[PDB]
């Protein structure tokens, strides 16, 4: 439906162009790798990964960092709003420790991930725009994660944690709550996109470097 | 209200070359300057200038 | 006897991705034993002309979703250098609902995808090798990144790669969370930096692509089977399949079915016998099958009524106004809100529309919103055929192809699902007054 994020900054004493913000030395030689893979003439191809690096060093992305990227690069501002405010990865606002997204495109929802929406709701007691209290937990809905096979699925903090019962995600926001890091993946006894039982297909052994090489070659 | 005194204020006439209305001109008496046709001149469009390798011409944002 | 008729079960030793389940090490080592980076030397001593003719004879299609004829389109790069460098682009975005072949290509063997950028550079004559991958994918990029390493320190790819005396280079980049960006142009739009818009063609991207260079975009799955074609060699793998659709395929069967699964099966084999076959049938029984939407949400759905004798290819598909794509089987029951699967695909086209051209970010929305009515059921009998007009008008309209991908869905609900919506609105007519 509606974005509920607006795509105009308005200065505010938490979020203003002297909000304090810099790159770590290992982070500056990071982005010098990062610069260095491209050719000499073209340093704003490196305007995806520096943001990216400059979210993850901070958790999300003040108009400071924003112009730091820009003054670091070279590139004009408006270009680096450009690419903050068009991927939806960037994190324009403050978000909790752990991000919680759920998957709620046809393929996850026609396998129940409303259980999983309302299993997440019920035990943070919170919507999926809203944050927890404690600011470590925050709950959006994603369009499709690419991991359709085992649904419904949610990715938190870049980990994927697939196969989910209500039970399964609630054992994980317990656990993730009590300082522990879960298990990503399924949580079926199936651990990758394999049949649930049998495996119906590459069951004899895999064979050697020469197996079937033509000839003349 | 806007008043006016000559009553040719709001005439204007149409004429299809610029040898018609010299010849309109003449032929009624009244003395005229001719303003020589502006055509825009053609220009060179290039698509794929907006993403060049080593030129000026490449865009930061579409 | 010749000219296979019946197609659908080939065995283990004619599979190309046998580490697709991640039961082997993807480290090199596993590679190694599998036979991945074998003979490649010998291969790229063979020249450019050579690999390009195996993949021409091979008969293979891209597998992105538009089945374009491979050969072609990597001979379309096998021009003269005028100065400017060569690139290889591997697609990795894997944006379309229902797909997931990409991902465990990448994650479970590696290494796979690198000889298949290292014989496509060679033979696109390309400087180095960009693989953007889905930034959702960090640990994916993390394991590609490892194998890319590996292979560095092995003197696989670099300087001097193998001892064919070619250098080649392969970088990662990671997206953040855009759809659009699988598409090749707004991919290159987003390796430069910018927004992930699509630009026009013409200039092709072999002519003006990445940095103003020739390069060609190709997915990970064309890319990673080249190698394999090329030690194998092109009748091999144009042996499977029919005409014109030859060689095998990684598909994604999900949905309403016992058993969701990801398997690698020769094309043409019909889709009721890989549904019941890999898939552990439809939930409930073949009986209780209500549509099933062959090739991702781009793909329109058929019914249950085309589903008992089509085949999974280019042309069958085609025929049966459906299309291929990507080969992601999404599985619907009768027990399913058909209307509201269609409008929560029509949300999602929405939601992933980059608002470039007028058609895509107007119309899109505009079909949104009907849709959203739709299943409420508030709407009229002739905002049917509102609707279809407005999903020609944007298709064929707009810079790229999503808006192909978000009229078609609903042309195809229209086409085969009709009385559904037209009961709905009397339903909901006789209740409101
Ligand atoms: N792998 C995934 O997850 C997704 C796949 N898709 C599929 O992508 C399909 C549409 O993709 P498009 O690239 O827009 O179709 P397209 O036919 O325009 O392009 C297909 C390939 O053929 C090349 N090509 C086509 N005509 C050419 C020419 N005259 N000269 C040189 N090269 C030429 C193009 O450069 C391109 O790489 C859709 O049918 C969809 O199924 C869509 C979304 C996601
Ligand atoms: C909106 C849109 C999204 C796409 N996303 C992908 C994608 O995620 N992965 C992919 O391989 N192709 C994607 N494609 C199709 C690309 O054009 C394709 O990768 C490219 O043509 C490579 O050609 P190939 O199929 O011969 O490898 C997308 C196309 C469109 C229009
Ligand atoms: S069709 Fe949609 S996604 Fe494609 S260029 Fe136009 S607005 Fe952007
Ligand atoms: S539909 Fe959930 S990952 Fe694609």
């Amino acid at each position: 439906g509606a974005g509920g994020a607006l795509f105009v900054h308005r200065d505010t004493p938490e979020n203003n162009p002297d909000t304090p913000f810099d790159f770590t030395p290992e982070n500056y030689k990071r982005i010098e790798a990062i610069v260095k893979n491209y050719p000499e003439g073209h340093k704003a191809a490196a305007v995806l990964p520096v943001l990216d690096l400059a979210q993850r060093q901070n958790g999300w992305l003040p108009i400071s960092a924003m112009n730091k990227v820009a003054e670091i690069l070279q590139v004009p501002p408006m270009r680096v709003y450009e690419v903050a405010t068009f991927y939806t990865m960037y994190n324009r606002k403050p978000v909790g420790k752990y991000h919680i997204q759920v998957c709620t495109t046809t393929p996850c929802m026609l396998r129940n991930s409303d259980s999983i929406l309302e299993a997440i709701q019920k035990k943070l007691g919170i919507k999926v725009g809203e944050t927890t209290p404690d600011k470590l937990f925050t709950l959006i809905e994603v369009e499709c994660l690419g991991a359709c096979v085992n649904a419904p699925m949610v990715q938190i903090n870049d980990n994927y944690y697939e196969d989910l019962t209500p039970k399964d995600i609630e054992e994980i926001i317990d656990e993730l709550k009590a300082g522990k890091i879960p298990k990503p993946g399924p949580r079926s006894g199936r651990f990758s996109c394999e049949p649930a039982g049998g495996l119906t297909s590459l069951t004899e052994p895999p064979k050697g470097p020469g197996f079937g090489v033509q000839a003349g070659l | 209200w806007s008043s006016t005194a000559d009553p040719l204020s709001n005439l204007v006439l149409t004429f299809s070359t610029k040898e018609d209305a010299v010849a309109f001109a003449e032929k009624n008496g009244w003395s005229f300057d001719v303003e020589e046709r502006k055509v825009p001149k053609p220009k060179s469009k290039s698509y794929g200038a907006n993403f060049s390798w080593n030129k000026r011409t490449r865009v930061s944002t579409k | 006897a010749p000219k296979k008729t019946s197609f659908g079960s080939l065995k283990d030793e004619d599979r190309i991705f046998t580490n697709l389940y991640g039961r082997h090490d993807w480290r090199l080592k596993g590679a190694q034993s599998r036979g991945d980076w074998y003979k490649t030397k010998e291969i790229l001593l063979k020249g450019p002309d050579w690999i390009l003719g195996e993949v021409k004879t091979s008969g293979l299609r891209g597998r992105g979703g538009a089945g374009f004829p491979t050969g072609l389109k990597w001979s379309f790069m096998n021009k003269p250098s005028d100065g400017r460098p060569k690139y290889l682009v591997v697609n990795a975005d894997e944006g379309e609902p229902g797909t997931c072949k990409d991902r465990e290509i990448i994650r479970h063997d590696p290494h796979k995808l690198v000889e298949g950028c290292l014989v496509g550079g060679r033979a696109m004559g390309a400087r180095a090798a960009y693989i953007y991958i889905r930034g959702e994918f960090y640990n994916e990029a993390s394991n590609l990144q490892v194998a890319i390493r590996e292979a560095y320190e092995a003197g696989l790819i670099g300087k001097n790669a193998c001892g064919s005396g070619y250098d080649f280079d392969v970088f990662v980049v990671r997206g953040a969370g855009a759809y659009i960006c699988g598409e090749e142009t707004a991919l290159i739009e987003s390796i430069e930096g910018k927004q992930g818009k699509p630009r026009l063609k013409p200039p092709f991207p072999a002519d003006v692509g990445v940095f103003g260079c020739p390069t060609t975009v190709a997915n990970v799955e064309t890319v990673a089977v080249s190698p394999t074609i090329c030690r194998r060699g092109g009748a091999w793998f144009a042996s499977f399949g029919r005409e014109r659709n030859s060689g095998t395929k990684l598909f994604n069967i999900s949905g309403h079915v016992n058993h969701p699964c990801t398997v690698e099966e020769e094309m043409s084999v019909p889709l009721k016998e890989l549904i019941e076959k890999h898939a552990g049938g439809v939930i409930g029984g073949w009986d209780n099958l209500l549509a099933v939407i062959p090739g991702g949400s781009s793909t329109p759905l058929i019914p249950k009524s085309v589903c008992e004798t089509v085949l999974m290819d280019f042309d069958a598909l085609v025929q049966a106004q459906t299309g291929l794509g990507t080969a992601a089987v999404i599985v619907m029951d009768r027990s399913t809100d058909i209307v509201k699967a269609i409008a929560r695909l029509i949300e999602f086209y929405k939601h992933e529309s980059c608002g470039q051209c007028t058609p895509c970010r107007e119309g899109v929305d505009w079909m949104n919103k009907v849709m959203a009515r739709f299943v409420k059921g508030d709407a009229r009998p002739a905002e049917i055929d509102s609707l279809w007009e407005i999903s020609k008008q944007i298709e064929g309209h707009t810079i790229c192809a999503l808006g192909d991908g978000a009229a078609w869905p609903v042309q195809g609900l229209i086409r085969h699902f009709r009385p559904e919506l037209e009961e709905r609105m009397q339903q909901f007519a006789l209740q409101h007054q």
